[PDB]
RNA sequence: CGCGGGGUGGAGCAGCCUGGUAGCUCGUCGGGCUCAUAACCCGAAGGUCGUCGGUUCAAAUCCGGCCCCCGCAACCA
RNA sequence: AAAUG
RNA sequence: CUGACUGGGGCCUGUAGAGCACUGAUAGGGCUAGGGGGCCCACCAGCCUACCAAACCCUGUCAAACUCCGAAGGGUCCCAG
RNA sequence: CGCCUCCUAAAAGGUAACGGAGGCGCCCAAAGGUCCCCUCAGGCGGGACGGAAAUCCGCCGGAGAGCGCAAGGGUAGAAGGGGGCCUGACUGCGAGGCCUGCAAGCCGAGCAGGGGCGAAAGCCGGGCCUAGUGAACCGGUGGUCCCGUGUGGAAGGGCCAU
RNA sequence: UCCCCCGUGCCCAUAGCGGCGUGGAACCACCCGUUCCCAUUCCGAACACGGAAGUGAAACGCGCCAGCGCCGAUGGUACUGGGCGGGCGACCGCCUGGGAGAGUAGGUCGGUGCGGGGG
């Protein structure tokens, strides 16, 4: 949806992604979590 | 903490609660 | 001019391996919506409530009164 | 505090009677006190930022037990506030908190209640327990007229291991509960 | 129409339960083997006399069940106790390679 | 006029009227009954007329017992339309009846009158009927 | 892109680059030809209308011009700002697209045709309360309302007196 | 027989998609201005929202069945 | 400016 | 040699039938909110009613999208022909 | 006109009609993991403001409550409610099956890496489950270093991701 | 082995609701405390710890009673696989194999394995 929206996750300065789905309006205004990158292992992860 | 019930109808009551400085303007006297 | 004429592509549910049949680890034994049947011995079930063998063996259907119905798998002894 | 004026009275002035009265066999078996509850509906978690904690620090100011903030279980259009959080305040009294409370209530509280001509004798009924309401909250000592922006009634429910009303009745009666008789 | 549900057990999938019981004065514990409905190893609290702490008493009956166990083939089990609440009374006993 | 006040569904299928009579084959409420000899669908339209010529014959008298009730919808596509486009509209209700069912039974009225009133009620029904008494029903 | 056979008054759509809203719709199928949809429309901003006809096929292109309720906050430049008392967003509507922007009030609740988060029509209510801050205590005299606009009123209506004014005729419709 | 829209204070219309808000004009009754009546000025009352169901925490509003309503079609033979 | 009986 | 078909076992099912335990439908009767009416001042309750009528209670029935039940059969695996 | 649910559908599966009756094109950063706790709707009392269910107390109440939305199956020995930490809404894989004309769709134990919760047993590769969808082509964004028209390098592609 | 009790599982209401009665030596519980581990959206109610004066009143175990609940034939029907007839339909009947559901007679206030404690 619109208020919904698609999005992925970047390893913090670099590549890789997860691509989940934020949700605008409700808990939004940016968002990051911990997840494992094809390279090395586990880190934060921001949107974009 | 313990307390004191100082009515007016005489009769004082020694018990417990908070602040033993009680002016019970009317105990059991009616 | 109607307001109907719809339905959903059948899904083909139910027991798909009956008591006394030999299976292999993996065989989904039951397809069902609720939990008409419940996991048993060497019988894990999936997300959709799909019971499936956990080891090569036979299938047994234990009826547990008000405790529900079970499908176990007594491996080949 | 493990003991109070009323607690004793119960043990060495009520305990005897009831037995002699209904003639109980086993020690336990005779009416004791389980717990006395005191809640408030308030229903005032409406607009203007319904703090109404004052009523919580107070409810407990006269009890000595911070109350438990209950909430609405369903949700009602009819009278605003719905679904959750909103209103609800209530504390459960047991043991010694139970005694050091009922005392005042029975000695200083009930006394000054506008008219109060005893406590309506029907509020038992089948209940090996009793229930009664209060309009004000200043009926208590630990709180004065000045400090209390608004009024605040409340319900007081005493639970008893009594099975009958007579059993319940007598007890609360030998304890000191006045009665509209 | 049922006080406490328990069934922390029921969630027993891995054979050999270390079924515990919290009696007001003592503590019993048996190593039950369902799918057979037989108890393979016991070792009770005051049903062996033993000390007078309660918890330190548990510790004992623990080591007592382990030692006994081991010498039977046991060495791998799964804890339990209904309202186990896994606290105070805990018998984090040595031996018995059941870990935890 | 005698049709369910509510229903979970408006249009219902047709089914088939075999034998038997799930139940209601003995009196139970009166002195003389009106068992049905052959299968049919009795229309509320009818039942009424049977209950009516009944009261009317023995004007101001005993009471009547209507042990059948029109609850099955009856469809009928509009007049002069071709086949298709859905199941027609509803036009009243039927009451399924199989040989044996006791549609009517009265009492409080003499036996001389009963035989006549019910005899009439029958000329208002699409099926064959037979009037019964009251005995080995208990 | 919705066709026509599927229109209904109220349906809003984009025609000739402009915004409309079918207000009259009548399926027409005479003779054995193909069916036809004959409607009448209204621009969303201007009032302009225009009855038209379409075949059975022809698709139109539905629009999403929902009408939330905004709220005046303050003037600025040759514009005035509102807010959707719902999501509290901020809309800077150009004086033109605010019907009767005058005779309004910095704090009154009105209506706007949200088309992609930008009102193209901001109407107040047919009559609103306003404090006349003008007029000679002298009958049918002019009275400057708190919003600077002027209106014709009776006598008794004097400085400070809050009145009502039909926001369509800017005529005195009584006092507060 | 279908096609779409409509039943809201006494009349004529808003409000219905975007459920919590009854908006307007005339009319009515009260009171003033007049000798009086209009007009005009002041103030007030009035709506089961067509009904019967359902959905919702709540419905004029969303959902279905009916009842009346208005307009459109019925062609090739 | 301003109708009628 | 496994076939169609058959024998013996094991499992899966919710139809015919029947049955009201749920979903609703439902004739009369009971008991009984609720309205309608009369007794009567408003002291606001008290009572009666060959009426409209919830719950529940029996007595009677109905159902594709109801089922406390439930066949005959049907499906499949196994061993045999 | 595609998708889900129920009936028709004749007790495996499947099965038609301009047959009966309803839903969907979404949604949740908690409505997801895990660990620990709690049990409902209603009904009769009993109670200050309080309808007829606001909050409280007592019994009686196995499920009629709830489970975001249709219906169905399911379920209180939780799938429901509450709280603490968390993000397995993992990446490399995927034995073995369901369904099946193809294409798709669905379940999935176990291994590796690296984590979350738990004392541990274990559990986690979204959501009680069945809808919430769109082959290729053509392009766009990151990544990657694979090709790079004599050489080096670019141009432009490729692979992964979206 | 034999009973009494405590654990646990199995069959899955013939195991239940309701009455009535019992047991405290041991067990088990309520109970007595809340300093400590751990605690309650406020309550040691519940979880948790230390204890044992008292009680078996609660709760539980064990008896008994059958009002309710649940279990429930044998007969006979319904329906039906396969075979075969009837009417114009309507639907009805015959044979051979299977055979309900209600209802009646009656039945049950549990049976039971393993390990512990006890005479
Ligand atoms: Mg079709
Ligand atoms: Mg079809
Ligand atoms: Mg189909
Ligand atoms: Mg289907
Ligand atoms: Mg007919
Ligand atoms: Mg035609
Ligand atoms: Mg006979
Ligand atoms: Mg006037
Ligand atoms: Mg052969
Ligand atoms: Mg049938
Ligand atoms: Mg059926
Ligand atoms: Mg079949
Ligand atoms: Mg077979
Ligand atoms: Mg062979
Ligand atoms: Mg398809
Ligand atoms: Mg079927
Ligand atoms: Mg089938
Ligand atoms: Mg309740
Ligand atoms: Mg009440
Ligand atoms: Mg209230
Ligand atoms: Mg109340
Ligand atoms: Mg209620
Ligand atoms: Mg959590
Ligand atoms: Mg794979
Ligand atoms: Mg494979
Ligand atoms: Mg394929
Ligand atoms: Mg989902
Ligand atoms: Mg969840
Ligand atoms: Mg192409
Ligand atoms: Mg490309
Ligand atoms: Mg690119
Ligand atoms: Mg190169
Ligand atoms: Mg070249
Ligand atoms: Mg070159
Ligand atoms: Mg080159
Ligand atoms: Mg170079
Ligand atoms: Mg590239
Ligand atoms: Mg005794
Ligand atoms: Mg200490
Ligand atoms: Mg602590
Ligand atoms: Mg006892
Ligand atoms: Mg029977
Ligand atoms: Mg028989
Ligand atoms: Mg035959
Ligand atoms: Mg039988």
């Amino acid at each position: 949806v619109r208020i919904k929206l698609l999005l992925e996750c970047t390893e913090c300065k670099r590549r890789n992604y997860a691509t989940e789905k934020n949700k605008r309006n409700t808990p939004n205004k940016l968002e990051l979590r911990k997840y494992c990158p094809w390279c090395r292992k586990h880190t934060v992860h921001r949107e974009v | 903490v313990p307390a004191r019930i100082i009515c007016g109808c005489g009769n004082v009551i020694e018990t417990y609660s908070t602040k033993p400085e009680i002016y019970v303007e009317v105990c059991s006297k009616c | 001019s109607t307001r109907n004429g719809r339905d959903s592509q059948a899904k083909r549910l139910g027991v798909k391996r009956y008591e006394g049949q030999v299976v292999r680890a993996g065989n989904i034994l039951v397809r069902q919506r609720g939990t008409r049947f419940k996991p048993g011995k060497n019988v894990g079930m999936g997300r959709d409530f799909t019971l499936f063998a956990l080891v090569d063996g036979v299938v047994e259907f234990q009826d547990r009164g008000r405790l529900g119905r079970y499908v176990h798998v007594r491996p080949l002894a | 505090p493990l003991d109070v004026a009323l607690k004793r009275k119960y043990y060495e002035e009520v305990r005897p009677e009831l037995i002699r009265r209904f003639g109980y066999q086993n020690v336990w078996e005779v009416p004791r006190l389980e717990k006395v509850v005191i809640n408030q509906g308030l229903g005032e978690a409406k607009e203007d930022a319904r703090i109404l904690e004052k009523a919580a620090q107070e409810l407990a100011l006269i009890t000595g037990q911070k109350p438990a903030v209950t909430r609405a279980k369903k949700s009602i259009s009819n009278f605003k506030l719905r679904k959750g959080m909103p209103i609800g305040l209530r504390v459960t009294l047991r043991r010694d908190r139970m005694w050091i409370f009922l005392e005042k209530l029975l000695n200083v509280a009930l006394p000054r209640i506008r008219d109060f001509r005893g406590l309506n004798p029907n509020s038992f009924d089948g209940r090996g327990n009793y229930n009664l309401g209060l309009r004000e909250q200043l009926i208590f000592p630990e709180i004065t007229y000045d400090m209390v922006d608004a009024l605040r009634g409340m319900d007081i429910a005493v639970v008893t291991t009594a099975e009958t009303d007579e059993e319940a009745r007598a007890l609360l009666e030998l304890l000191g509960f006045p009665f509209r008789k | 129409r049922r006080k406490f549900r328990v069934r922390n057990r029921i969630k027993r999938t891995g054979r050999l339960r270390l079924s515990v019981f919290r009696s007001l004065k003592h503590i019993y514990a048996q190593i039950i083997d369902d799918e057979k409905g037989v108890t393979l190893v016991s070792a009770s609290s005051l049903a062996l006399k033993l000390k007078g702490n309660k918890t330190e008493v548990a510790r004992q009956v623990g080591r007592a069940l382990a030692e006994k166990a081991l010498a039977l083939g046991i060495k791998q089990v799964a804890f339990d106790r209904g309202p186990y609440k896994y606290h105070g009374r805990v018998k984090a006993l040595a031996e018995g390679a059941r870990e935890g | 006029m005698l049709m369910p006040r509510r229903m979970k569904y408006r249009k219902q299928q047709r089914g088939r009227l075999k034998g038997a009579t799930k139940g209601g084959d003995y009196v139970a409420f009166g002195d003389y009954g009106l068992v049905a000899l052959e299968p049919a669908w009795i229309t509320a339209q009818q039942i009424e007329a049977a209950r009516v010529a009944m009261v009317r014959h023995f004007r101001r008298g005993g009471k009547i017992f209507i042990r059948i009730f029109p609850d099955k919808p009856y469809t009928k596509k509009p007049l002069e339309v071709r086949m298709g486009k859905g199941k027609g509209n509803v036009e009243g209700y039927v009451a399924v009846v199989k040989p044996g069912r006791v549609m009517f039974e009265v009492a409080g009225v003499t036996e001389e009158q009963a035989m006549e009133a019910l005899r009439i009620a029958g000329h208002k029904l699409p099926i064959k009927t037979k009037i019964v008494r009251r005995d080995a029903y208990d | 892109m919705i066709s026509v056979t599927d229109l209904r008054p109220g349906t809003k759509v984009k025609m000739d680059g402009g915004l409309w809203e079918c207000v009259e719709y009548q399926h027409q199928k005479l003779g054995r030809g193909g069916a036809k949809v004959v409607a009448k429309f209204k621009n969303l901003e201007t009032g302009a209308t225009v009855e038209r006809t379409f075949n059975s096929g022809e698709k139109l292109e539905d629009i999403y011009v929902e009408t939330r309720e905004l709220q005046y906050l303050y003037p600025e430049g040759e514009e005035m700002v509102f807010m959707d008392l719902e999501t509290y967003e901020q809309f800077a509507v150009p004086r033109s697209r605010v019907v009767g922007a005058e005779f309004f009030k910095e704090g009154m609740t009105a209506l706007g045709d949200m088309y992609e988060g930008q009102p193209i029509k901001v109407t107040p209510p047919t009559v609103v309360e306003l404090k006349v801050v003008d007029t000679p205590p002298g009958g049918s005299k002019p009275a400057t309302l708190e919003t600077g606009a002027v209106v014709q009123v009776p006598l008794f209506v004097e400085p400070g007196e809050v009145i009502k004014v039909d926001t369509r005729t800017g005529e005195y419709v009584g006092r507060a």
